[PDB]
This record gives C-alpha cells, structure tokens and sequence, in this order.
C-alpha cells in the first residue's frame, strides 16, 4: 500500500473542496501511477472529482452506503482493504478518514509536497521524519502554468533486525 | 591566497596540544595543500593532484578530538565534526551519510563554494570495522555496510544534498557536491590494533636459554606499535583495503609521557589547573599548585591508561573534600597543594585571612 | 543565593542513610554545575570542562534513590534513563538520542535549560561487552550503545527528534549541545569484586611460601569496590574510552546491620513508615520495638539484598496477620517484638 | 528455536494455520496441530544444564504455554493483511497440539 | 536468560516504557506515551526444577 | 551433521515451504507465496569416497 498524496502546506490539499489549483502536471503524474491500481478513494475525493476514471479500480470507501456499481464502495476500511487485496500497489486517495486510517498501513509515499497557501477543515496526519526516507528525487520547480511546485517523491521505511547467532 | 603558513599555524597548535609532532606537521602539510589548491580551486593546471585524505591513529586521551576543536578556531573555511557511530545506510531510522553535508552547509551559509572547499572530520572511525563472522542474514547498519557508501562518497561522486528547508520541503534540489576537492579526516582510537600489528612484527619467543623472553616492563607500548603499522593491519581490523587505500597518510600519535602531562597541566591556554583554578576564583578563592604535586598526579594518571583524562580523575579525588567544606568556612585567602596532598597523606594547607 | 554543598547534603540525608562519600561527589558537582551555568558568558580564555561520576555500588545501597533525590531539590531539567532499552543507531530498539528527547519534555523546550542538565542512566553495567576479546558478532546493546555515547559525554550536537517537547507543530531537527551536561552514570557491577582481588591479592596458590586467608580475614566486597581502577573495569566489559569519559569514580560501600536500623525509621519514606501508613488509614496503630529492628538487621545481611531484603522480612513475620487483621474487629494498636520476627511468638494485639 | 534467534519460533506454527483458515482467529482458534519430530528437541543427557540448548530445552520451554493456553503473539503477517505491527492476537486454550516422534533409545530405557 | 532479567529490574521498581501507539485511542504520533511502572504489582511465576538439590 | 539431513528429510517428500514474495520486481502476491515439493525431482548426488571400500 502506497498513499499516493501531496500534503500541501498546512496539509490543504483538499477533498471536501473541489481541488484549488486542478493542474495537468499532478493528474498526469497521478494517472500514470494509478491506471489500474485499486486507488482507494472516499466519498470527499469523490466530489471533488465525481468522473469514473477510465481503468482505476476505484474504491469509495464511504461511510454512508454504496450506489454506484461501475465505481465500487467500501464501508469498512476491512472492506476496503479487501477489495485491493494484496496487489503490489493501492494508491489510497480518499478522504482525511481514509488517508489517516490507512496510515499505519503504508509502506511506501508518493508524495508531492506542493506549496499551496489554502485553508479548510480537510488535514493528513503527520509523517515520520527519520523512518520514511526519501529514496527517488525528482524536481519539478515551479512553473509559469504551474503556479505551485508539485515535486514528486517516494519514500519507505525500514529496519534491522540482530540475529545473535550461536556455535 | 594561502597567507599561513604550516610554522604559522603549528605555533597555533602548540598552545592547545603538547607534543604529537609528526600528527601537527601531517596535519600541517595536508591542510597547506588544500589552500594551495584552492588558488586554482583542485590544481587543475595540468596533472592532477590527488586528495589528502589522513587517517588519525592515537590512544585515549592523545589529542584526537582537541585537535579537530583548535583547528577550528583558526580555520576560516566551513569546518564540521561528524561521529561515524551515529551513520547507518540509507533507507533504514538511522542517520544517512548526506547528512554530513548538510551540517557543511550551515556553517558554509548554503553556499555551494564554500562548501565544497570545507573539511570533514569523521571521528571515531575505528567503530564500524565490521567484526561479525560472515552471517549473510542481515546487514551491518553500523559496520562496512556504512563504509561501502562512505568510499564512493570521499573517492569523488555526486552527492544528495536537499536544501536547509526552512519551509515544509526544499523542493529536493539536490545540489551536486564533488568530494574531489573536499578533504576527510577520520580518525579514532583502533583500540585492539597493537595486538595485530604485534603478531606482524612478532619476533617469535620460545623456552630454552636461547629464546627472546621480555617481562611486561621489557615489553613495547602501543605507541611503539602503531607507528610500526602498515596497511594489511587495518583490513585485519575489519576495514574494506580500498578505503584504506584511499587515505594516504596515516598519521600515529605516541603514548603521552610525565613531561608531556606535567606540561599539560599548566601550560596551555584551558590546562585542567587553569580550569579549577578559574572556577575556585570565581568564588572568591585563590588556588596555587607547587611542580611537586604536578609530577605526582602524572604518574597516577599513567596507570589509570586513559591518558589525558585520567588527570580530572586525580585532582577531582584530591579536591572532592576540600571543594565540599571551602563554599561554608569563611576567612579563607589562599590555598596550596603539596605532593603529600596527592599521596593522600595530607590535608591541603589554608591561608587564613 | 546558590545552595551550598551541605545544605544539599542535608537533603540527602532525609531519604538516604549511611552514605558519606556519595553525599559529598553529587553536592561538589551540583555546585559546580550551579556555578558553571550562571558564569555562562566565559569571559576568560578558559574553557570550563566538566567532570561526569561513576557511581558504583552492591545491590541495595541506593544508586537509584539518590538519582531520585536531586530531582526534588535542584531546579534544571533532569531525566532518568535505562541503558538496557538502549541501542546502538539503526535498530528497532531505543536510541541514544531519545534520551534528549525525554530531557526536552521535561525542559519545557527551553533549550538553554537543557543545554545545562543532569542525565542519570542506570544499569550502566548491564551493556558491559562481552570480555576484553574481539566480539565475534555486533553487540548491538553491548559496545554499540557505549560507542555511541562516548561524544555525548565528551560534547557533540545530537539531532534531537523534531515534533516534541512542547512543540507539536516542527519540521527542523533542534539542535542541542550535549558539552555542558553532567551524565551521571551508574550500575551495580555484580562480579567486579573477583576482578579486584586478582590485582589487590596476588600470591593466591598452593605450598608454603603462597596466600591463604580462608574468608574469614579476606576484605568485604566494600572495601574491594573501594581500590577499583580503570584497569579491572576494562576486564569488566568496558572499553577504555568510556571509562576515559567518567573521570570521577565514587564507590559506596556495602551497608551494615547498625545502617539497616536507621534505614526503618530515619528516613522521610522508610519501609516502616509505609507499613504503618496502610495499618493507620484502616484504623489501626502500628509500632515497631527496638529490639525487633535489630534481628531484622542482622536477617537482611544474610539473604545479601541490600534494603530490599528488609521487605521479606517484614512481609514473612506479619504475612499471617496482614490476612486475618482486616476482619478482626474491637482492635486499635499492634506491637511487634523480636520474638514474632523468629516465629516463636505471635503479635500481640492491644484490643480496643 | 528460541524467541531471539535467527532459527524459527513457536508462534510460526500458528501462522501456517491461518493460510488453511482463511485467517479467521475464530476458526484457527477451534484447530487441530500435529508438529513431527518432536524427539529431536530432548535434552541430550544433558541434566547439569550446561549451556542453553535453543534446539532443545529451549523450544521446550517455548511450548509450555502454547499447549495449555496464552495470548500468542502472531507473526506480523503471512497473509493479505499488509501491516506489520498489528501482532494478531489469538488464544490458544482450545487447540489441540498433537506431537509425534521416534525416540530413538527410549526402548532401553524402559527396558 | 540473564538479558531479560536486566530489563525487568527497572520495570518492577519504575521506569517509563514507551509504548508503539496503534490502535485504541493513541493520539500521539510519536510522542510515547510515558506509563510510570511505580505501582504496578508484579508477580513472577516459575517450576524451578533442579533448586531442590542446591538447598539439599 | 545429522541435524542438517534431518531437515531436508521433509523437504524431498513434500512441503509447504514459505518464500519470501520478491525478486521478481514486486511480485502481486504477498503471502509468503506457497511451493509444493511433492513434484520436484530432487537428483541428490555426491562423491561417496569410500563406498567402493565398505561394499567390497
Ligand atoms: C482531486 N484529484 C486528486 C489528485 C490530484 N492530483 C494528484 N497528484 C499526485 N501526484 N498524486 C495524487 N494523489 C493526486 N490526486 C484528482 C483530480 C482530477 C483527476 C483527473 O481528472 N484525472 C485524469 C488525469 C488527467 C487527464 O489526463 O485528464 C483522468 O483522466 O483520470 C484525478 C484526481
Ligand atoms: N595533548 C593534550 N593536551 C591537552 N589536553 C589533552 C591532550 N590530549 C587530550 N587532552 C584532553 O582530552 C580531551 C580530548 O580527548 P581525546 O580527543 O584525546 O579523546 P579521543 O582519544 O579522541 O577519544 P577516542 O579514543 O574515543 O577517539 C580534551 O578535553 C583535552 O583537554
Ligand atoms: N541507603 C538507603 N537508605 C534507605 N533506603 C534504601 C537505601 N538503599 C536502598 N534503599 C531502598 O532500596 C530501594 C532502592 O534500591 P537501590 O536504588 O539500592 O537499587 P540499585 O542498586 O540502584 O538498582 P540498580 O542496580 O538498577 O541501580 C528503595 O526502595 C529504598 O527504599
Ligand atoms: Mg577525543
Ligand atoms: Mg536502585
């Protein structure tokens, strides 16, 4: 499970509200690394986007019920994960529900780290500065069209282990 | 460009440092040459020249460390102390070498110029010789796992430097470093060392009349030792030859003497003796130690084999009664400290005014 | 003004009974300390080092009650720790750094204060390697963790873990200097006796002109602890340069059956004083004979415990009464004499 | 072996039941267990307790409580759950553990 | 053997554990939460088998 | 020693081994991935010296 996300400052990304800066350079970014993934996305996510994205296995997780068939909907974060199942990659994209309740989850980090100057009610959980390490760089600077940066990262985790073998 | 000289700045280290001259003079030299080649940034007129990379050896207590902290002062190029304890290999909790560059930075103001004409100073580097018995399961986070990515580094490669980050993120500039240029000091106390280099240069005893038999007092220090080391020694250790290979010079200090420590008591500028006696001013008390007790406190500190510190452990013991009683009693002008004192025989006299 | 060392003494001698030494090497080094931090401007060439203990003590003697004890009357931030959770850096296990950490929660972030403090890490003899020989394999809470301490005591700058303290809101590692706090250490180096006698007693063999002694003229385990050196510690487990960095060595001695009875009533908290506190908010009065102190004095050095051992006792001798009490009725004090403390007599309850 | 080895540990046992149960605690908890060679894991004569026989003494030690009853602490995952730390908490006072061995040399000393 | 013993002695007298905070409610990040181990009774359990002869 | 021919005593006749799920750049299934030994042709060879010996 990666959580795909930007976690703009003051973590003002926005789900509840239809996304502020709506830039081709972050959904490119995000459709290249989520056609056909199971993206687990929430019922905030899916207002703000609503259109059925073309491959993505999407996943509302919402606590209300589901309607929709051609996009399913989870009610469990049980559910939700099984679903996905055990694929290689879930691109958790919901709501701060969803974000915050996969967190514990989450071996990998697709993140953004745009600059956006927003606000709202809509925030992420923080992030451990030393156990998730930044292994890929990539720089993406802001541009003229791109008002803020979108650079993306990937970030994971890991530790060790002694073995104190004997004779 | 390059206004000190090696005399200049070795007059400089002398007034922190007693002895090790071979130590001052490799440390001379080596920082000379990276001035030298900061007139024409690597000495890029024709041939190339290679790094200078020294490897400080010293028992505890030498003057490692000290002189990683006098040399600063006068240094005007950015100057930053790393501990290769605290380094594991990227990706895990621990600490990653490119932080090593970022401490650079603060001192150097983010300018990549300075930066990358500054010194690295990676103490305790005799750490992480890896000793385990080739288990293969896991990794040695804290062994030549570190190493692997600390050679590729100092041998000249681009390095990940993110910016300070004052905001959320620094936009992963990344600024490429070369470490061509930049010049490493590692050094530590290879406790354990002598015993290799001994069998190298065993001579071999037997039991007969005619064998090679010395008493411990016949025998020879690790000082002696050390300055007999070659480079086969330090891959005995648990050191990768290649990284030894690319530091040169390698720099053995020799075991302080009672001259030495004598001298250290009173001449430098922060001597122990200065230090209790600025603290026993502080509150009003004058504090005299004759050359007789001086000499008496060397010869305990010899025994306790942790050179130079082992001197706070003698006057501490000697003081710890006196320093608990002299804040209360008044009418007080002027102590002085005989060698009976230290034997543990007398009680220091009082000048009572 | 600043408190003077007997004035702190005295605080220490309301919880702890029987240690002079001890006493005397925190109270110099509190005052130093104290001193140390208000001449923080260094208007003199000097540069001021500082001097880190060793507290080294039996079982039972109070390493870890004093630690508690300075606590109460110093003002700066201190902070207690475990060497065992300790962990060389890269491992699941605690970090040394965690330490700061848990001395910035207490220095309510304010980090000149926590530039200026005391640790104290206890069980310093349990991450001992090993033996002098090479370690076939990483000793992760071994020498790791005394590696990675050994810049702490002599001075570095600790990346402290940001988001913490009193500060929910940060990104940026705080940096903290670690030169100008004093790292009281501290263990109880069961075994080291042995070590010590095979320097202090030499000529231990067989035949005529050898030394025999019987144990019944060879030292007490005290007076060993009282000729320790930096040369038996290292056969102890512990490398060179960590003892190089604990330049002061204060030893405690073992305590004697006279120390034990002070120990019962002396103390601001002592054991007695707990028992008789349960016994009094229930509705009863408890006191303890003169005489009854003294057998359980001489019962506690045999099971070589320390104070801990008096609470066996105690709990053996009114194990029965403690059980049955409770539901007796009319009763309004108990005596315990010597002869319950043997078991040929029975507590003699004053009704009431 | 031993908790703390690079070996194997008791509580791998339990998690092989969960592959075949679908891992449902419930079910895994109502199980049957059958662990062969269970004479390679006896004390070589060894009464005095020289050394610590991880191999031996030490997997018995292990099971104690496994066979009668305790919260076991579960592998962190060998199934579609993706965290680690979660450490599945089952009961184990309702599953029978079967043990067969060979005792090669037992024959005389009954005998 | 020994190294389990030598964690415990700071356990049954006190100390703060920190405590990996999943699941329940355990707001704090990382800020383990600190549970002072001063008056927890323990009551360890064993068979001893073999101490009869030492006491023998 | 005996100890080591005694584990591959079971692999040869049939067992559900677990195998860490990569190498394979991420492979989809993550479940300790399963591999009946009941069907590999296990050739175990060698170089008995002294065999010629002991049949003579
Ligand atoms: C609200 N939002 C979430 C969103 C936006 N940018 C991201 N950018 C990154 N890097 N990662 C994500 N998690 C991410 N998520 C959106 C908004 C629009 C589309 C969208 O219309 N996607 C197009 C892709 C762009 C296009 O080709 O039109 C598609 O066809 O699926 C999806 C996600
Ligand atoms: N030649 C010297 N003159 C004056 N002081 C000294 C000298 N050598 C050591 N010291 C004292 O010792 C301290 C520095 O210790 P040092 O740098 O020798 O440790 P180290 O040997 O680097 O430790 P390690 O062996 O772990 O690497 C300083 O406080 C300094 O006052
Ligand atoms: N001198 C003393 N006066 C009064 N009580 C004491 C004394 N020494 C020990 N105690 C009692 O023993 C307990 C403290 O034990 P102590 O601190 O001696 O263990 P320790 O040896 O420090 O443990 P560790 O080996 O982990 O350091 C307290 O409950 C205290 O009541
Ligand atoms: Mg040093
Ligand atoms: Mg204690």
């Amino acid at each position: 499970i990666s959580l795909i996300a930007a976690l703009a400052v003051d973590r003002v990304i926005g789900m509840e509200n239809a996304m502020p800066w709506n830039l081709p350079a972050d959904l490119a970014w995000f459709k290249r690394n989520t056609l056909d993934k199971p993206v687990i996305m929430g019922r905030h996510t899916w207002e703000s986007i609503g259109r059925p994205l073309p491959g993505r296995k999407n996943i509302i997780l919402s606590s209300q019920p589901g309607t929709d068939d051609r996009v399913t909907w989870v009610k469990s974060v049980d559910e939700a994960i099984a679903a996905c199942g055990d694929v290689p990659e879930i691109m958790v994209i919901g709501g701060g529900r969803v974000y915050e309740q996969f967190l514990p989850k989450a071996q990998k980090l697709y993140l953004t780290h745009i600059d956006a100057e927003v606000e709202g009610d809509t925030h992420f959980p923080d992030y451990e500065p030393d156990d998730w390490e930044s292994v890929f760089s990539e720089f993406h600077d802001a541009d003229a069209q791109n008002s803020h940066s979108y650079c993306f990262e990937i970030l994971e985790r890991r530790g060790s282990h002694l073995g104190l073998i004997e004779v | 460009s390059a206004l000190p000289t090696p005399h200049e700045i070795r007059n400089h280290l002398d007034d922190y440092v007693i002895g090790q001259e071979q130590a001052k003079k490799v440390l001379a030299v080596a920082v000379y040459n990276h001035y030298k080649r900061l007139r024409n940034g690597d000495t890029s007129n024709g041939v190339e020249l290679g790094k200078s990379n020294i490897l400080l050896i010293g028992p505890t207590g030498s003057g490692k460390t000290l002189l990683a902290e006098t040399l600063a002062r006068l240094l005007d190029v950015p100057f930053t102390m790393a501990d290769a304890t605290t380094l594991t290999e990227a990706g895990y909790v621990g600490e990653d070498v490119e932080n090593i560059i970022q401490k650079l930075l603060q001192k150097s103001d983010y300018d990549v110029q300075k930066a990358q004409r500054g010194i690295v100073y990676i103490d305790e580097i005799d750490k992480i010789s890896r000793k385990s018995d080739n288990p293969s399961i896991t990794r040695d986070v804290s062994g030549e796992g570190v190493q692997q990515a600390l050679l590729k580094l100092i041998e000249g490669t681009v390095a990940a430097v993110p910016p300070q980050g004052g905001r959320k993120h620094p936009q992963q500039e990344f600024l490429q470093v070369d470490t061509s240029k930049i010049l490493f000091i590692c050094g530590g106390a290879f406790a354990g060392l002598d015993k290799v280099i001994s069998h190298r240069v065993e001579t071999g005893s037997g039991i007969g009349f005619g064998a090679t038999v010395k008493a411990k007092s016949d025998k020879a220090s690790e000082g002696e030792l050390l300055a007999q080391v070659e480079p086969e020694d330090l891959i005995k250790f648990g050191l990768i030859p290649e990284f030894i290979g690319r530091l040169p010079v390698v720099a053995t200090l020799n075991e302080l003497s009672e001259e030495a420590l004598i001298q250290i008591l009173k001449e430098p500028k922060n001597a122990l003796t200065k230090q209790y006696q600025a603290l026993f001013n502080l509150e009003g008390v004058d504090l005299e130690f004759r050359d007789e007790a001086l000499d008496a406190i060397a010869k305990k500190a010899m025994a306790r084999k942790t050179g130079a510190r082992g001197l706070r452990s003698i006057v501490e013991a000697a003081l710890l009664d006196t320093m608990y009683d002299l804040p209360s009693m008044e009418d007080v002008e002027k102590v002085v400290i005989d060698e009976s004192v230290i034997d543990g025989q007398s009680e220091p006299l009082l000048i009572y005014g």
